[PDB]
């Protein structure tokens, strides 16, 4: 009923799909294929055909080499972020902007970062022990050294 | 975890892919789009063996303005069916054009083990089973399945898929 | 640097194309920044993506918003408007972002609201000479005659119609 309960799984899924729909915030990260990833709110058999939908969606404006950054509809706001294969997808009827909600998918993005990313580099160095990272890696020295001046400033 | 496969569901428009989904797929989750973004959304739960399996079940329109989309549409799928009606031999000369086009849009992973199944719907026929077959076999041996709009073959068609696609 | 346009603008009815072989009736209006100055099959095929994706983002969002229909787009290289102006009658309209060497923006452009009041005023300036209505107007008149009085109409607005702020 609340917004912040889980939807049970003994109700008809009728009321499931209704509970659902009525949230205030939802939170959708998706593949490239439409595969579902997570969901803030419900379960894998009751928000897959929602995914398939959005990535559709996000797809056409892909095919037209125009990306979708989101749309408003009534006291609705929908937010999308695309980071390579991962789809994100914020829906809010709070009165929440575009940024604020970029942002907020933009934190979930490196809480999946960090939980992917340290098994693929372990595995990829077990493959290849002499994997050199300065390559992929170039560019992003002037944002290491910013980063760090930011901490030596503070002392 | 529970395991997700996508489905792609192929066929020349009016061949009767709607309504024959409409007796398999949990409607209550339906999501109907085909004349405006190009594909129906379905979803299923399907048994194979002890594992419970959630299938993403994406029923295409088939329309020429969609065929661009097929890169978008096919992405990441599992496995494919492919689905003809036995009176309309057009539908069947078509099981050719979709499953090379599905092959060069989708470009699986294992092209030549790639889960198919051949489905056509009965309601005089022009199709005879044996020529089913025969394309079937000429395929790699795609599972062939015969059922009617009022069930029958499509779970076992769809059960015979989704263990495929687990043995990948 | 070219400067913000009018990219394309659609006028189409949901009710009056049902089956997918009268899709296309949906339309009664589609302009292009090139018509503004022989429909091929790709372009055909293009009109009918573009206005199939809007009632698509439409029935979509209403399962979220209590019904109320998409009115706005953002995307990088263009803001699009969607307003149902009668019951039935849509205006979709795509206006391109400024680019610069590219670059989009969208700082000279006119927000959506402001958008969304001028085609209504056009539509309401159409009305004033026309009828009582798109819905009147189609039965009293017909179709042919309905869709060539918009084309007049549109047409000379939108080859004026300033989508940027000045």
């Amino acid at each position: 009923e609340r917004e912040l309960d889980n939807i049970p799984d003994t109700l008809p899924d009728d009321e499931r799909l209704a509970l659902w729909k009525g949230k205030l915030k939802h939170y959708l990260i998706l593949s490239s294929a439409g595969k579902p990833i997570w969901s803030r709110h419900g379960d894998l058999s009751l928000v897959n055909s929602t995914m398939g939908v959005v990535q559709t969606i996000i797809s056409f404006y892909e095919g037209a080499r125009n990306p979708l950054l989101g749309f408003t509809a009534g006291k609705v706001r929908f937010v999308i972020l695309i980071k390579g294969p991962l789809y994100f997808v914020a829906i809010s009827r709070l009165r929440e902007s575009d940024a604020q909600l970029r942002a907020q998918l933009e934190a979930l993005y490196m809480q999946i970062l960090s939980t992917l990313t340290l098994p693929i580099l372990t595995n990829i160095f077990a493959h290849r022990p002499s994997t050199d990272l300065r390559g992929p890696l170039q560019g992003t020295e002037s944002l290491l050294a910013s980063l760090a001046d930011s901490f030596t400033k503070g002392s | 975890k529970k395991v997700l496969l996508k489905v792609i569901i192929l066929g020349d428009s009016g061949v009767g892919k709607t309504s024959l989904m409409n007796q398999y797929v949990n409607k209550k989750f339906s999501a109907s789009y085909k004349a405006t973004i190009g594909a129906d959304f379905l979803t299923r739960e399907v048994m194979v063996d002890d594992r419970q399996v959630t299938m993403q079940l994406w029923d295409t329109a088939g329309q020429e303005r969609f065929q661009s989309l097929g890169v978008a549409f096919y992405r990441g799928a599992d496995c494919c069916v492919l689905v003809f009606d036995v009176n309309n031999a057009k539908s069947f000369d078509a099981l050719d054009s979709w499953r090379d086009e599905f092959l060069i849009q989708a470009s699986p992973r294992d092209p030549e083990n790639f889960p198919f199944v051949v489905l056509g719907i009965k309601i005089k026929r022009v199709i005879s089973t044996k020529r089913a077959q025969t394309f079937c076999q000429s395929k790699g041996g795609i599972p062939y399945f015969e059922t009617s709009a009022k069930a029958i073959n499509v779970e076992e068609a769809f059960q015979v898929i989704a263990r495929n696609a687990l043995m990948q | 640097i070219i400067p913000a346009q009018l990219g394309f603008l659609a006028i189409y009815n949901p009710a009056l194309g049902t089956t997918d072989e009268t899709l296309e009736d949906q339309i009664v209006y589609y302009a292009t920044a090139s018509t503004l100055s022989p429909v091929s099959k790709e372009e055909r095929h293009e009109r009918l993506r573009q206005i199939g994706l809007a009632q698509g983002m439409v029935e979509f969002a209403k399962s979220f918003s209590d019904g109320e229909p998409v009115d706005t787009i953002d995307t990088e290289k263009a803001r699009v408007i969607l307003v149902e102006v009668e019951e039935g009658w849509w205006i979709l309209a795509s206006i391109d972002l400024t680019r610069l060497p590219y670059e989009y923006s969208s700082r000279e452009v006119k927000p959506p609201s402001l958008l969304r009041a001028d085609l209504l005023r056009a539509y309401d300036l159409f009305l004033l000479h026309h009828g009582s209505s798109l819905s009147s107007l189609l039965a009293s008149q017909g179709r042919a005659q309905l869709v060539a009085s918009l084309t007049r109409f549109w047409d000379h607005f939108l080859a004026t119609w300033n989508v940027l702020l000045h």
